RNA sequence: CAUCCGGGUGUUGUCUCCAUAGAAACAGGUAAAGCUGUCCGUUACUGUGGGCUUGCCAUAUUUUUUGGAACUUUUC
């Protein structure tokens, strides 16, 4: 009865997700936990310059993601 | 952590209040709370000017509270 | 021991004007008497006014936003 | 779930703060208020350094954690 | 949690500590909390501009502690 | 349990009735950006998937400076959520 | 102080019965062994089947995960 059990199928996209801070970062996603911990894999997180890192990990405003992925599908449950 | 704090060792003591936005007043604490709120008689703000007002002071903005006398 | 909320209900049936502070603006005032309230330091403040002494004239509060309640 | 913050136990990461602090340092603990303490510290601010170190910073404070170096032995 | 159990295990010593407000005080600790509370003697604050001063008893508030600083020694105590 | 009954009386019942016809919301963000989109699905926090979001916001660098962006999807967290607007088309 | 009747644990060897293809193949050495090198049996990424060492077991309304944020400006 959330949407937290949808995004955990959104594992494995690519999202450039914004923050509460106010920065950006495009990486694929690992896994999405229950409370939203998010793992990234193979990122390009920016602020300041953008810097890459591999394993990337309340503050997220919305993450943006491709218009490849058929919505109303991984919505039932 | 429905346990409250013990001040009740500084229960009928003076205080020396810390609250928030630089807010500071005196008085006696009367009783205690469990979200940490007090009860002050003799309610006496610190500004310079001091003037008396004889008080129930809200928990969370208050950051702590001294002794005036050891 | 004098409760937090043993003394809210003192402060209803007394009928007592009570000045309300503010969470991070201390700039502004709150007072009026309260008729009831609820768990989570809600308030229906009658004869509602808005505190450089420009007093401006029920209302009703959100505990989050509220800082102190001390009569008088 | 909480299978992904177990297996960077005993591990060097980069966690950026809220404030803007990044704290670095070896893993010991995680908690489920996203506590971690952390041993062998230094904060960077920015071109400066600062010695700490054992540090257990909160769940609020915490932005988010990137692995600096993989795990030593 | 080891992170709440580890802060009891230190108590006794001295600890520094960081908050919200951005000062920090340091002083030997009396109690510690499941909410992050705390209680020291003898306080060393410290503001941001650097202004020193005492503070004899100091009660803390959890989501107010920042990050907390604990023994070197205590680190070899068992989870 | 008592959600279900105030899903269809409450607030968010326009969500679903506004939500169930196709039509456009109006939600004006926490960031200083209002976000202009087509909603597809929400829940009790309010986290919204959008379709063919429209943002809208002023700058400076100083003159008033407004632009626009394109988005695909973008299940935007609940949290930033500070008044949404059920504006229908007719 | 001895003798005598008995005992435990370990190791290698041997005998008996049963099983077998298996790579139980090769070479170094000690008081003992895959003690050591090569070596192979399933085979390290998947789907079906078993078990748990497991996720802690579900809190938008005050101390951590549903935001007290947003935005502006100067000084170096």
């Amino acid at each position: 009865m959330k949407l937290v059990n949808f995004l955990k199928k959104l594992r494995n996209e690519q999202v450039t997700i914004e923050l509460k801070n106010g920065t950006t970062v495009w990486g694929t996603l690992q896994s999405v936990s229950p409370q939203m911990n998010a793992i990234l894999t193979d990122v390009k997180l920016t602020l300041q310059q953008p810097t890459a890192s591999d394993n990337i990990a309340n503050t997220i405003r919305q993450i943006i993601l491709p218009d490849s992925l058929n919505l109303d599908s991984l919505l039932v449950d | 952590m429905v346990s409250t704090p013990e001040l009740k060792k500084y229960m009928d003591k003076k205080i020396l209040l810390n609250i928030n936005g630089s807010r500071k007043v005196a008085g006696i604490l009367r009783g205690y709370d469990i979200f940490l709120n007090v009860v002050l008689d003799d309610a006496m703000e610190i500004n310079a000017n001091n003037h008396q007002l004889g008080t129930v002071i809200r928990g969370n903005s208050i950051i702590s509270l001294e002794a005036l006398d050891a | 021991m004098v409760p937090p909320i043993n003394c809210i209900f003192n402060f209803l049936q007394q009928q007592t004007p009570v000045t309300i502070w503010l969470f991070e603006q201390i700039g502004i005032r709150i007072k009026g008497k309260i008729v009831g309230f609820d768990e989570f330091m809600n308030v229906v403040i009658d004869e509602a006014v808005e505190i450089k002494e420009d007093v401006e004239k029920k209302i009703l509060l959100k505990g989050d936003n509220i800082t102190l309640i001390t009569s008088a | 779930h909480s299978s992904r913050l177990a297996n960077l136990i005993d591990y060097k990461l980069r966690v950026l703060t809220q404030d803007g602090r990044v704290y670095i340092g070896q893993l010991m603990a995680f908690d489920k208020h996203m506590n971690l303490v952390l041993n062998e510290c230094i904060e960077e601010r920015v071109v400066e350094k600062r010695v700490l170190g054992l540090t257990i910073l909160r769940g609020e404070q915490i932005l988010s954690t990137v692995v600096e170096d993989k795990p030593l032995l | 949690g080891i992170p709440v159990k580890l802060l009891n295990e230190a108590q006794g010593h001295i600890v520094s500590l960081e908050l919200t407000t951005g000062a920090t005080y340091r002083g030997k600790l009396v109690e510690s909390e499941d909410s992050m509370n705390v209680q020291l003697r003898d306080v060393i604050a410290t503001e941001p501009q650097g202004a020193v001063t005492h503070m004899d008893q100091i009660f803390v508030r959890g989501s107010q502690i920042k990050f907390i600083v604990v023994p070197d020694l205590l680190k070899n105590a068992p989870l | 349990e008592l959600e279900e009954f105030e899903f269809k009386h409450g607030p968010m019942s326009l969500i679903n009735d506004a939500m169930v016809t196709r039509t456009p919301v109006i939600i004006s963000l926490r960031n200083n950006h209002k976000i202009i989109a087509r909603v597809k699905a929400f829940d009790r926090h309010c986290n919204m998937v959008l379709e063919n979001v429209k943002e809208l916001w002023t700058e400076k660098k100083k003159n008033v400076i407004n632009r626009e962006r394109f988005i695909s999807k973008l299940f935007l967290r609940g949290d930033s959520v500070i008044v949404v607007l059920k504006t229908p088309v007719e």
